[PDB]
């Protein structure tokens, strides 16, 4: 099971050029693609090497559609603003996300065109690939508009076919990358806090997908009600970190396990802190 | 109009091993809108080459990024990220702590 | 591969 | 400082990627000529002047018909010193959503421009006139002019939908 996304951010600066629009592309947890209305020449960049090797006849039609979309999405912030009645002088923001879910059959599992107005959901294509959803007054009349526009029926085009076939050109033209499990390189640090007090925190390192679990257990006790959980990190080379920290007494920590279920594993890890002597 | 504050984690790629070459990290996420300003602090002195991610959301449409350099650490440097954001009143200093 | 485009919102 | 002749060639409504020429001219001899959109977007041109048989004539291209070119137009005729302004030119992009269909009653040569896409408003063309949707009871939305047609939205008067089929 894979899939492939596309996330865009359109914000309005009124007195200071058009809106810039930024759309990157991901295949899992790997970006592959990437464009910027504020370059010195806009085009979409590769930042994948699986798309590297396609054809310029591919980067000069994605381009294309990007610049499109770029006039698209100005045109779009102004008539929101128009449709909730805002100043002309406030900056907003328009995003986007589409793509397509691939099931463990690569059949289609789930096609996506959904969009947010100032962080909030604005209208989103159904899973039917059929119909919308707006989520205020304001959708209900673009929600009008992509209907006598046929928008779903190109949508659900691009969707059912161009995305699942390069989605699964993308995946097979990087299979070792993507389609490898790459689990994660783990150790447990100790942490004097004060007298009576002391942190243990338990690493996960250099792991990809981003998909992990990591829980603190007192011998049995799940301290997730007390345990410290980063967000998890890009190392900055595509692969992924996060660590989860308790404060237990010194001196009765052994009575601690952190346990750890990841995809590129099968029996999931219990470590310990250890000490070296 | 909906604003979400800023986290931010700074870190190195690798455990740091003094004298071997590594990548300082400021990783900011769960923010509203992308407006946000990082900068990377050695000796609190601000730090030229820093080169940050495509901006990119979730799927609770908040921003995340990743601001990096290179750099070697010692056991007598520091390094901080300092973030102004919308959502704040002044900006947050966070020291790489080289155990978080 | 992006979408295709489409009408303003 | 007198007010010159706007005029869309070859016509003032335009199909999308479609390049459009607005032509000012006046037998006044101004060097310079700005050209003035209001609407969805607000812009202004800049062409020089050109001389010919007694008439200072402008030509702007306005090019890939998007949306964001579509409004009124006018244009004024010393870099500073500008004439009174055109007549109005409403330029308008088509192209955009699905055509309607023109029943009549009963002659064939109370007219009627229909579609199941909630239009806010319908329009007619020769080689204009206007009137706005009222919808009905099977799930359509209705209009029809008393005695060629378009769809548009409230909210964009200059965004018409498909050229409908021809009477």
């Amino acid at each position: 099971s894979h899939s492939m996304r596309y996330f865009d951010t359109a914000v309005s600066r009124p007195g200071r050029g058009e809106p810039r629009f930024i759309s990157v592309g991901y295949v899992d947890d790997t970006q592959f693609v990437r464009f910027d209305s504020d370059a010195a020449s806009p085009r979409g960049e590769p930042r994948a090497p699986w798309v590297e090797q396609e054809g310029p006849e591919y980067w000069d039609r994605e381009t294309q559609k990007y610049k499109r979309q770029a006039q698209a999405d100005r045109v779009s912030l102004r008539n929101l603003r128009g449709y909730y009645n805002q100043s002309e002088d406030g900056s907003h923001t328009l995003q986007r996300m589409s793509g397509c879910d691939l099931g463990p059959d690569g059949r289609l599992l789930r096609g996506y065109d959904q969009s947010a107005y100032d962080g909030k959901d604005y209208i989103a294509l159904n899973e039917d690939l059929r119909s919308w959803t707006a989520a205020d007054t304001a959708a209900q009349i673009t929600q009008r508009k992509l209907e006598a526009a046929r928008a779903a029926e190109q949508l659900r085009a691009y969707l059912e076919g161009t995305c699942v076939e390069w989605l699964r050109r993308y995946l097979e033209n990087g299979k070792e990358t993507l389609q490898r499990a790459e689990p994660p390189k783990t150790h447990v640090t100790h942490h004097p806090l004060s007298d009576h007090e002391a942190t243990l925190r338990c690493w996960a390192l250099g792991f990809y997908p981003a998909e992990i679990t990591l829980t603190w257990q007192r011998d049995g006790e799940d301290q997730t009600q007390d345990t410290e959980l980063v967000e998890t990190r890009p190392a900055g080379d595509g692969t992924f970190q996060k660590w989860a920290a308790v404060v237990v007494p010194s001196g009765q920590e052994q009575r601690y396990t952190c346990h750890m279920q990841h995809e590129g594993l099968q029996e999931p890890l219990t470590l310990s802190w250890e000490p070296s002597s | 109009m909906i604003q979400r504050t800023p986290k931010i984690q700074v870190y190195s790629r690798h455990p740091a091993e003094n004298g071997k070459s590594n990548f300082l990290n400021c990783y900011v996420s769960g923010f509203h809108p992308s407006d946000i300003e990082v900068d990377l602090l050695k000796n609190g002195e601000r730090i030229e080459k820093v080169e940050h991610s495509d901006l990119s959301f979730s799927k609770d449409w908040s921003f995340y990024l990743l601001y990096y350099t290179e750099f070697t650490p010692t056991e007598k440097d520091e390094y901080a990220c300092r973030v102004n954001h919308v959502t704040l009143s002044q900006p947050k200093i966070v020291k790489w702590d080289r155990d978080m | 591969r992006y979408r295709p485009g489409t009408v303003a919102l | 400082h007198r007010k010159p002749s706007l005029l869309a060639h070859p016509g003032p409504l335009v199909k999308s990627e479609e390049t459009v020429i607005l032509q000012c001219w006046s037998d006044v001899r101004f060097q310079h000529f700005l050209l003035h959109r209001e609407g969805k977007f607000k812009d202004t041109l800049h062409l020089i002047g050109e001389h010919h048989d007694g008439v200072s004539k402008a030509n702007f291209s306005i090019g890939p018909m998007m949306q964001d070119l579509a409004g009124t137009y006018r244009c004024y005729g010393s870099p500073y010193q500008l004439s009174a302004p055109s007549d109005p030119l409403d330029i308008v992009i088509t192209g955009l959503y699905e055509k309607p269909s023109l029943s009549a009653q009963p002659g064939p040569t109370t007219l009627s421009c229909s579609s199941r896409s909630s239009y806010d408003m319908y329009h007619l063309s020769r080689e204009e006139r206007r009137f706005s949707a009222g919808p009905k009871v099977n799930g359509t939305f209705q209009a029809d002019f008393p005695l060629r047609c378009f769809g548009s939205f409230r909210d964009s008067p200059y965004e018409w939908s498909n050229s409908s089929d021809p009477l």
